[PDB]
This record gives C-alpha cells, structure tokens and sequence, in this order.
C-alpha cells in the first residue's frame, strides 16, 4: 500500500512505445464523435444516466444503440439521428432507452407549421428495414417525432418490418410520421400527450394496438398533399389496422393546439380522425374509446361500392353542443356505418338511423 | 540551415611579449584547469502516476 | 511508463502455483461450450455483436440469456436450444 519497489534512473534512452488504446470496449462516451464508433461496432452502449447532445449522427451500417437511460439532447435546423440505409443489410436496427429531447421547452402551439419546422425531427430513417424504436421518451418537437420514408420498390417486397413501442410523446407538433410505401409495420403503446397529431399516415398496411392519445387534437391525418411524405410518395396509402386505441379529450377538454394546421398546399380544420382521399380506402375502427373526440369522414373509395366505413365497439361520448361529433359528408351517407357502439348523446352529421345499430346519439345535417 | 560560420578574435599581442606568455604557458606546471558550475550528476528516477 | 524495477534471478525453487480462474464473470465467449455455463450460472451475457454456432443446447436448470444483438447460427439435423424441464422449477 506504499510501494517501496527500488529503482534505477533512466539511461538517456529513446523510450519504447507505449500505447493506451481501447481504453472503451463498446461504448460511447460524452462529447465524443459518434460517427467514428457506430462505423467500427456493432453495439454501441451509452453512459449510464449520461447528458448528450447530438446532430445530424450519419448511420450508414445497422447498429444497435442500448441507451442505458441516457439523455440526447440538440440544437439546430438538422435532424438527430440520420438513418441511411441500402437494400442489402442483413442486420437490424435497435433504438433502445434513450430520452431525446428538442431545442424547445413548453413548446410553441401556436406558431403554424411550414417549411422550417419540416426537418425538426429525431428519427428519420431513410430507407433502412427492421428498425425498432423500444422503450424511449421523445418531448418538445416542432416538427415530427420519427418519419419512416421509404424510397421506390419492387417485386412485392413488402418486408420493412418496424416497431414503434413503449414510447412517450409530449408536447411533439406529428408524432409518428411515415412517408410512402412504408408498409406493414406495427406501432403500438405509445403514450401520446399533448400532441397536434399523433399520427401523419401517408403510408399503408401498419397495425395500431394499444396506443392512448390523451390532450391531443388529432390522432388520425389522412389527406391528399399532406407534409412529411418523402420520395415515393402518396402511393396505395391508408390501409392500416387501428384496434383498441384511446383519443380522449381531442375537441372538449384539456386541450391546447389550435383547430388549423396550414398544409402545404391548403389550411384544414382538424378533428380526432381527419379522412380526406378519394383514392384510399379506409382502416379496420375497433375497440376504440372517445371522450369528446371528434370524427370527420369526408371522402374514400366509395366509387363501385369499393368501400364502406363501419366503427364497431367503440366509445363515442360527447354531450355538450357538438363536441365529439361524427361528420359526413351527404354524398356518403350510404357508406358510413356504426355497428356495435357505446354513446352519450353525441351529435352525428348526416349518418342515416338505420345504418347505426344500436340506436343511439343526436342525428343532424350539416348541409 | 544554408551557411554556419565560426567566429574567434586574435588579440593583438606584442610578439615579444607573446614569446613570453606562451613559453610559461608551455610548461606543464602551468596546465590550464577548469571547473563545470553546476557540478552534479543527473539521475532521473521514474515516479507513477498517483 | 518503462519499469524500470530491478530484479532478483530465480532461485530454482518449484514455482508456487499461479492461477487465472474467473475470467468470465457471467458472459459466455464464441466457441466455447455452452451446456457447461448455462450449468453454473442463472443469468448467462453473450459477446455484443459476436457470431455464435450452436446445436442441440440442452438446457435443464431456467437461466436467462441476454443475447446483446449476438448471432446464433447453426448446421445439422438437430434443433437449437433444446429446453427441458420439470414441474418444480421457481
């Protein structure tokens, strides 16, 4: 515990050489470059409890990325986290127990989107397949939350399997955006709060299990020209699952976002399920719950009797005036059915008595 | 370095009076000595760190 | 940075005996033989990113395996990872 080791002076020689390196064996420590260790491994762990700030991290080969708790913060007109991929990886991807926060605080609701919040994201994977976004925190975003794009395919190579679980969104402006021809990949159990949308659907086929969206205006977006769609765009869009999901409280309530959200080509007036695209059909609506939520079904593929939109076992619950109400438009009355439903009182525009089984709510016109 | 050059002075002694000076200077009791001004042996012994 | 200890010869003594046990903790390396760790220990790491083979793993006592993104291959008519048990197992 001394070390009373003898020692003999240095002869005036050139030292050999000592080296100190692989000083980590896996891991990524803060404020260290992070291109330079998710090129050389494959797993990469992170700090436990640490403090990061990243931006616009280049991912070319599929890592895996064990957060261990820490915090990744950023400040910038750039993405974090650019994820390019190529068709050839065998590998996958795994985001895990990281908590990405935003250049905001109590973020701005009232600024209209446009064309500088489009890239205020922290996931933007191009096309890269079998990603999973597991267990992570995403607050205070001006634009998107994550944005799965996905360039142009053929040879009905559907595979692109994604998982978006156990995430916890606040105060994010769209949570999980995906562009086109992102197909058949499932997002479930993600906390929504405070949100303006949920979900910015321009792709098709995903599956929604089990998501609750409290305090947000909008849960569902699907219209033609929408942001965030990406090369390959609106293409053989809108053809999910969506089962078993909350949206309480999107019109009456607690909540905080305007009615107008200012597309790029229009400004629209959102609602809890916002539906405009006559070429695209309509998802499966069961098991959900909505307190004061509303519903606004205003064009699909009706055209050849292609299409028709039953909600079925779901809540619907909106008493005071019009709040939570159910929109139609009158050219699709016909179409629009409610087989299996649970309601207040709750204000239906232009559906038909006898299409709604059982008979309940206040049925208007809204000429 | 392109040019190094080498500088002494010759004082200018009388030549007679130099014939003197070197004739003493020759002589072995005579032997110029010297002393360095540090004077010490350097040993540099390695100490870890901590 | 050099060590410059002096030394003693060796004074042709038989060497008193110098072990390096221990040296996974609980992880389990490539090529090595799995059905002698899952044995010993409850909760088995593997290497992050390695590239395991296996084949026909029996396993009797219920451990866990954090695999940490390994890659188990395999070659042959058997199964991988064969899983025994009993009825008293906590």
């Amino acid at each position: 515990v001394e070390e009373l080791y003898v020692i003999n002076p240095i002869n005036q020689w050139p030292a050999p050489g000592s080296f100190s390196s692989q000083k980590p064996p896996g891991t990524l420590l803060p404020g260290e470059d992070p291109e330079a260790v998710f090129k050389q491994y494959h797993v990469v762990y992170l700090v436990p409890g640490a403090q990061y700030h990243w931006k616009n991290i280049l991912i070319e080969k599929p890592v895996w990325i064990y957060g261990n708790g820490a915090t990744v913060r950023t400040s910038g007109t750039g993405p974090i986290l650019r994820i390019v991929g190529n068709r050839t990886e065998k590998r996958d991807v795994r985001i895990q127990d990281i908590s990405f926060f935003g250049e905001d605080c109590t973020p701005n609701r009232m600024e209209p989107m446009s064309e500088k919040l489009v890239y205020q994201m922290a996931i933007w994977v191009t096309d890269m397949k079998r990603v999973t976004i597991k267990g992570c925190n995403f607050t205070n975003f001006a634009g998107a939350a994550v944005f799965f794009e996905e360039t142009a395919y053929n040879g009905f190579f559907w595979s692109m399997q994604h998982l978006i679980t156990e995430c916890r969104f606040t105060g994010c402006r769209i949570g999980i955006a995906n562009g086109g021809r992102s197909e058949y990949s499932t997002a479930s159990f993600n906390n929504f709060f405070d949100c303006q949308i949920c979900f910015n659907v321009v792709g098709g086929n995903w599956n929604r299990c089990g998501n609750i969206a409290a305090n947000c205006r909008c849960v569902y977006l699907h219209t033609t020209n929408m942001w965030y769609e990406g090369a390959g765009g609106n293409f053989n869009a809108a053809h999910g699952s969506f089962t078993g999901n909350t949206m309480n409280h999107c019109d009456y309530g607690g909540n905080l976002w305007p009615t107008a959200f200012q597309l790029p080509d229009r400004e629209i007036q959102l609602a809890g399920f916002y539906f405009d695209n006559a070429r695209a059909r309509c998802p499966t609506w069961t098991g959900n719950t909505q307190y004061y939520g509303d519903m606004k079904i205003l064009n699909f593929n009706q055209a050849n009797d292609a299409a028709i939109f039953v909600i079925d076992g779901c809540a619907l619950y909106g008493q005071p005036g019009d709040t939570g109400s159910i929109e139609t438009t009158a050219a699709l009355t016909d179409k629009v059915f409610i087989q299996g439903c649970q309601g207040n009182k709750v204000t239906l525009f232009n559906i038909k008595a006898a299409n709604v089984v059982p008979a309940i709510g206040t049925i208007k016109q809204k000429p | 370095y392109t040019q190094i050059n080498l500088y002494v002075s010759f004082f200018p002694m009388n030549y007679d009076t130099q014939s003197e000076l070197e004739l003493m200077l020759r002589n072995a009791t005579n032997d110029q000595n010297f002393s360095d001004y540090l004077g010490a042996v350097n040993n540099l012994y390695q100490i870890p760190a901590g």
